[PDB]
């Protein structure tokens, strides 16, 4: 079938990837040691899309993991669900490259991506069936921005016909542990808009609002902060893995949502969110999901959408349900919202059903959308840079190890080129 | 989990036995009428 | 020796083939194994001893739900290499599905169209099925019927399209590959009938009276017309039809053959009481402009041909009759150079009950396939959705990448639009 | 002798044959010892297969089918992986039709009873329990082993767990179906059973 | 009465006469002891005590397959003294086999072909397999077919040979090796069989869905091919094709001796049930392009004779059918100056299927043996491949200190260039 290659990056994005791998191992009913359990044909017909078999029938993980740190690569293999990964697939590379993007894309990260870009391709060639690739990297930090997109980019040019997926972690303006995430992300969205063409903005300010509002929660773990993007992940990806009524695809998801093919900046939502307070006590339907789906907060991006126009969305939905229930819900939604959506974009709305729901679940959807409230806050971070740039705050770090000052304003040229084209289309 | 076309197009013998176990079964007149 | 072959193609054709071949089956007494406990001569060949495969072929760039009906009961059913799954699916896209990833199936397709039409002479048509807004429904039925036309001349196809939704879409790429489809589906096919998804939608909600109807239901609906529509290749009846006169009987031009279509009665089983169901009513509910399978108002519409098919124990007269007063009720206007204007088929085999279906068993049957001057406001609805969105250049990069030459849309449009000058030069 | 000389279901069937041959004898220009094709056996005596909620069914059901023995382990991925596979053809393929076709009778090669009933548990078709020694005899007939450690004499293990094999009547193999085989194909070589020829008689 | 004594020289003779003597004791009753619980003499004699012995000889330089039959499960139906092995192996050089160590196996060789000469009446040929990519197998095979060619030069001297794929091989040498065959398969056999791996392995994986199949697999195909060729020497029945009225309705010219197989209801357990299996089809099967039996396209060509061994419950009129519509389909093309130019070999035997293997229980077999000018392409190949060879003295050396002479390197090419002459002038 279609083989989807992930690849995490990151202390960020080791994290989420690890998490990842608990939630669509529970959906196919995988021990952590790695053997099946139950009898659930329809969790198993379709393993090859995550999941290789070998020798002795361990499910064995298509997973690349990077991080230039021995940090939480063991943490995550001496952890739960974590005797999956091969111990081959881990490159650690021991010396740090802390909160630069110098020390993952230009220095030291170019001497490791010479290793994962083999781990990458041995992995790909051995079935020529590869749909696309699942990259996770946080932007605000080192090894996540520079090695990630650094794999980001050489992993473009050789498979220059095949998606590449990224479910990035952008700055979080108000919560930010240390102090170079406007140099840092902003040297790193103009690769995300090249050689990219389906990207998933994730913030963890919208993630905590979520938490503090939709759940509740007083004491936010970052476990479960990363169980909401590990749902929303196989949420979007639903369609490879299970059969459905109307059958969706990443690339029918590419090329249904993106216009112009630098706009691939998507808000994601999984909306059947509540608390365990008020778990029993939801009538769990299709009018009603389309309500949570479409109101600020559950988007888990920090950009409020009422303040800009979805110029096409995406309802991918996953469950037992009744399909003109979904269709004159997207139209009615479509009919009370028409300011917040696009003239010259008829019917606004794509819809799916991966028919199997999800783990625990009876209906499930994930809403990606593409919308002109995102450059709110690409404004934000590069305010945030150019706030810096003027009086040249910390930037030895960044051109000791070689760079060019010449550079850092073709990536601000290149991000304000991205603030005006939504604006025009706007 | 069972997925739509599984669940509905099953064979109509067992489809005939699950639901008789769910209860399955100018104007004109017949002759008698003047 | 009439036999008729059925092609299905995109994801929409496969599953409205698994019903369609469901009301077969049941129909002719063919257990899911294939085996019985001449009428079947039409859609099954007798294969070694009591065995009946059956006369299709299943067409998709996925795999994901056509070896669903390999691994479901419908297994030993069907050949096992028709069963066609691509590599990917065309992911909503004409130029994939027609020029890169849509080569590597149609030379293996049609290798089993020349397997499945040499075993007798005289082939009957083509029942192919497709979506129009699907990337291989498009798409790879566009290759299909263009190289059935250089293989095969003068046979017929009748081909079933899903049409778009007037105000559904489910995705936004919806109006350009409903517009560059017609581009190769004019010259192509030769009895094209139109469907549509909320109009049958509105059909469960009002005639059927069931809360929540899916898919699922739509093709159990759309596979009696199937039934209806070759009953009388397959059973005898008082006056027999045959598809090689379809076209003949319902189009005058060789570029007009866009027609809708009608059942009646649907009835729910609770409400089948309440009424005694006679030829001279269930004509009227078919004609009548909330029935139709497209939801294309007709008031505004002058009719061209009709082709009404009976089912069942039904008198030819109280047809002739029910005809009779249609001609004479005003709310349907009939056009002025066309002074007969219908062909009525009788079969005496009832329409069969699907178990687990919402369909009541009913004695008597009518579908129409009515060819009308509506269509000018199906195309005309299509014509201002594609252009408002080709007026900046939008969603052209994907299919100009994957084979298409920017320009291809601009021409698919003029033709288009000669489609609709032609339909208001007959209703004057 | 077939598929295999040296079993002990088969040398107990010679015996038992040749001992009814010489006895015959004795009672009467008879060919001794007896001719294979003349050998005759009762496969699973009277108490061997159990389906689900243990009722005992004989032999006589098992006539103008085709039956296949599954030998299977409970911590075995190979095994966990197949059998949803097996029972989807199983349940699909016996559905479909006026009467079911195929037959499947489970032996194991799990550690103790409660592995065994954990097994047990999804499994619909007929079973022989681990503590006959039948589940030991067929074994050694059909020269599935884990690895080696029966003393064999002078095998290869035709393949390794799990393994469908279609049996006649007499204990013959009538067609391999190679999931861990020279073929290879894993999963996919259920489509190749065939059910025209190995009518169990 | 009537028989055929087999030579099988090389590493695939062993291996082909291997699946070959399991399916010529299964068809008889032969069980592998030569005991069965008049049309067996072809390929069995009596031995008094009710045992058949094949009348065969198994030639192979290197001691590790004959030995491996003389440890098998067909060690007491052999003779002994039939199993002939040397001690060292050619090793891939056409220098051993038919200048070094081809002098201590073909003294023996020819002494157990003598015995079996006589002891048995109306030779009707010496049908051989070999390996002419190999050095056992075309060595051993010139010095064969010429010793044969000096004692018995009157009989038939049909030879099956396993020519190499275009694309995939297994070895360096053997483009040297097959044209120095070709001075052995030009003036001293009778009939040649063009065989290749690759091809066979395509028939296996597209017709009977074994997408990794192996040697033996291979060797099964052929068998079959073998058994209905010489199928009317044993079974009786309709018009009957012996090795007299193959080489006289099939050969052209003197030299013009290089035919394909088409061996065609090649089908497994589960694609069979589900088809015709029918006479009409399994012609079109064989005269499909993909499924020739050695990598050939006979489009690139043009047929001059086709022998269609038909066998099992066929009868004449849908046989004289069948080829009907080989001469009305404008693909298939014959030579202007061979109008009939069909054989037919229909017998009245069914085919026996291996139990345990990959076929069906057919009821209707065909296979037919066809010269065409396109088999001057897998000779075409073969001088791309000895041109750059060949060009700056490759691997020479190995031949030059072992009995080769030069020049008969080169005139191997002028000869190879001569048939591809004649092959171009013939389809004038
Ligand atoms: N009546 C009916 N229409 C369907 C059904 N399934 C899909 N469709 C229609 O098909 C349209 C989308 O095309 P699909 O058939 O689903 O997809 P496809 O033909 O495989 O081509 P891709 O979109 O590239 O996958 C939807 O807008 C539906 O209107 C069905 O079961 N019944
Ligand atoms: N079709 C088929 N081809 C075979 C078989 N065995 C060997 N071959 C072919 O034989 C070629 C190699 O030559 P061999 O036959 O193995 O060697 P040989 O004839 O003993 O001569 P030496 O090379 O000296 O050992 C390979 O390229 C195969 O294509 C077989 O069983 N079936
Ligand atoms: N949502 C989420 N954010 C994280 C996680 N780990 C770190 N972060 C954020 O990422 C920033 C640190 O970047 P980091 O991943 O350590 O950089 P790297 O190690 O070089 O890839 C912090 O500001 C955190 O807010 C995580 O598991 N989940
Ligand atoms: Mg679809
Ligand atoms: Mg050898």
């Amino acid at each position: 079938m279609r083989e989807i290659v992930h690849v995490q990056g990151g202390q960020c994005g080791n994290q989420i990837g690890a998490k990842f791998w608990e939630v669509i191992s529970d959906e196919h009913g995988i021990d952590p040691t790695g053997t099946y359990c139950g009898d659930s044909d329809l969790q198993l017909e379709r393993i090859n899309v995550f999941y290789n078999e070998a020798t002795g029938g361990r499910f064995v993980p298509r997973a690349i993991l990077m991080d230039l740190e021995p940090g939480t690569m063991d943490s995550v293999r001496a952890g739960p669900f974590g005797q999956l990964f091969r111990p081959d697939n881990f490159v650690f590379g021991q010396t740090g490259a802390g909160n630069n993007w110098a020390k993952g894309h230009y220095t030291e990260g170019a001497e490791l991506i010479d290793s994962v870009l083999d781990v990458v391709r041995k992995e790909a060639e051995g079935c020529d069936c590869l749909q696309g690739f699942q990259i996770t990297h946080s932007l605000g930090g080192g090894t996540g921005s520079g090695m990630g997109t650094l794999l980001i980019s050489k992993v473009r040019e050789e498979y220059p016909d095949r998606i590449m997926e990224t479910f990035s972690v952008f700055p979080s303006p108000k919560v930010s542990d240390t102090v170079v995430e406007p140099y840092n992300a902003t040297l790193s969205v103009h690769q995300l808009v090249e050689n990219a063409d389906e990207v998933q903005v994730i913030d963890n300010e919208a993630l905590y609002d979520i938490c503090f509002r939709t759940l509740k929660l007083t004491t936010p773990t970052y476990g479960d902060l990363n169980h909401l993007v590990s749902a929303a992940m196989s949420g979007v990806t639903c369609c490879l893995r299970f059969p459905g009524q109307l059958n969706s695809d990443l690339r029918k998801l590419a090329v249904n949502l993106i216009p112009f093919p630098r706009l691939h900046f998507f808000l994601i939502g999984f909306a059947p969110l509540t608390s365990r307070g008020s778990q029993q006590y939801r009538a769990l339907s299709v009018p009603e999901l389309t309500q949570q789906m479409f109101d600020a907060k559950n988007m888990m991006c920090a950009s409020d959408p009422r303040h800009g126009r979805y110029l096409t969305a995406s309802a991918m939905f996953r469950g037992r349900m009744s399909t003109k229930e979904v269709d004159e819900q997207m139209l009615n939604v479509q009919n009370k919202n028409s300011s917040y959506f696009v003239e010259w974009i008829p019917n606004n709305m794509k819809s799916s059903v991966c028919d199997i729901p999800p783990k625990g679940l009876k209906m499930s959807v994930t809403f990606v959308g593409n919308s002109t409230a995102i450059q709110e806050m690409f404004k934000r971070v590069s305010d945030q840079f150019t706030a810096m740039f003027r009086r040249k705050a910390f930037l030895h770090w960044y051109t000791g190890e070689g760079m060019d000052e010449m550079e850092f304003t073709e990536a601000e040229s290149n991000m304000n080129d991205l603030v005006s084209e939504y604006q025009q289309y706007q | 989990w069972t997925t739509e076309t599984r669940s509905e197009y099953e064979p109509p013998r067992l489809r005939r036995d699950q639901l008789k176990a769910a209860g399955q079964w100018m104007a004109i007149h017949v002759s008698r009428t003047h | 020796m009439r036999e008729v072959i059925s092609i299905h193609v995109g994801q929409a054709g496969i599953q409205i083939g698994n019903a369609c071949w469901e009301l077969f089956c049941l129909e002719h007494g063919i257990q899911p194994d294939g085996q019985m406990p001449d009428a079947f001569n039409t859609f099954f060949s007798e294969t070694g001893a009591g065995k009946h495969v059956p006369r299709c072929v299943f067409l998709d760039l996925e795999p994901t739900v056509v070896d669903e009906v390999r691994t479901g009961t419908y297994r030993h059913l069907f050949h096992p290499e028709q069963l066609i799954s691509g590599k990917e699916d065309a992911a909503n896209n004409f130029a994939r599905g027609h020029y890169t990833i849509g080569k590597e199936i149609v030379d293996l397709s049609l290798d089993r169209i020349r397997k499945l039409a040499d075993n007798c002479t005289g082939l009957q048509g083509f029942l192919m099925f497709n979506a129009v807004g699907g990337g291989t429904g498009s798409g790879l039925g566009c290759l299909l019927l263009e190289r059935l036309s250089v293989d095969y001349g003068k046979k017929s196809k009748l081909n079933f399209c899903s049409w778009p939704s007037p105000q559904v879409s489910t995705a936004v790429v919806e109006p350009y590959n409903s517009v560059l489809s017609t581009h190769s589906l004019l010259e192509h096919t030769d009895v094209a009938v139109m469907l549509d998804n909320e109009a049958i939608y509105d059909i469960c909600r009002r005639n059927l009276d069931i809360e929540r109807p899916t898919y699922t239901n739509l093709n159990r609906l759309i596979a009696q017309v199937i039934s209806s529509l070759t009953a009388s290749l397959r059973f005898d009846g008082a006056l027999n039809v045959d598809v090689t006169e379809f076209q003949t009987n319902l189009v005058p031009y060789p570029r007009i053959h866009f027609m809708l279509s009608s059942y009646a009665p649907i009835i729910s089983a609770e409400k089948a009481y309440h009424e005694q169901l006679s030829v001279a009513e269930i004509t009227n509910s078919a004609f009548e402009p909330a029935s139709m399978m497209a939801k294309c108002d007709p008031r505004h519409g002058k009719y061209m041909a009709c082709c009404l098919m009976y089912r069942g124990d039904v008198v030819p007269k109280d047809v002739n009759a029910a005809v009779a007063t249609i001609k004479t009720k005003r709310t349907i206007q009939f056009v002025d150079w066309c002074p007969t204007g219908f062909k009525c088929g009788i079969n005496y085999q009832p329409p069969t009950v699907v178990p687990g279906g919402d369909l009541a068993k009913v004695m008597r049957a009518v579908c129409m396939i009515s060819n009308s001057t509506a269509i000018a406001e199906v195309f005309s609805r299509m014509d201002h959705k594609f252009d408002l969105m080709y007026a900046k250049r939008a969603f052209v990069h994907w299919y100009v990448g994957e084979g298409m030459e920017e320009g291809e849309f601009s021409e698919a449009r003029e033709d288009l639009a000669a489609l609709e000058k032609d339909y208001e030069e007959v209703g004057i | 002798s077939q598929p295999v000389f040296a079993s002990p279901l088969n040398v107990e069937k010679r015996r038992l044959n040749e001992e009814r041959a010489l006895m015959q004898a004795q009672k009467a220009n008879i060919q001794l010892p007896p001719n294979y094709g003349d050998m005759d056996l009762i496969l699973f005596p009277e108490g061997s297969l159990k389906n689900s909620n243990n009722t005992v069914i004989p032999q006589s059901h098992l006539k103008g089918k085709s039956v296949a023995l599954y030998f299977a382990d409970g911590a075995d991925p190979k095994c966990a992986s197949l059998l949803p596979f097996l029972l989807n053809y199983y349940r699909t393929m016996n559905e479909g039709g006026a009467n079911q076709k195929i037959e499947i009778i489970f032996v194991s090669l799990d550690r103790d009873r409660e592995a065994f009933e954990s097994h047990r548990a999804h499994m619909p078709w007929l079973s022989i329990d681990l503590e006959n020694p039948l589940t030991e005899i067929l074994k050694r007939h059909f020269r599935v082993m884990k690895e080696y450690e029966v003393p064999t004499y002078g095998y290869g293990s035709r393949t390794g767990v799990p393994s469908v094999i279609v049996i006649g009547s007499d204990g013959r193999e009538a067609q391999f179906l190679p999931i861990c085989s020279g073929l290879e194909e894993g999963d996919r070589a259920l489509l190749r059973w065939d059910w025209r020829n190995t009518k169990f008689a």
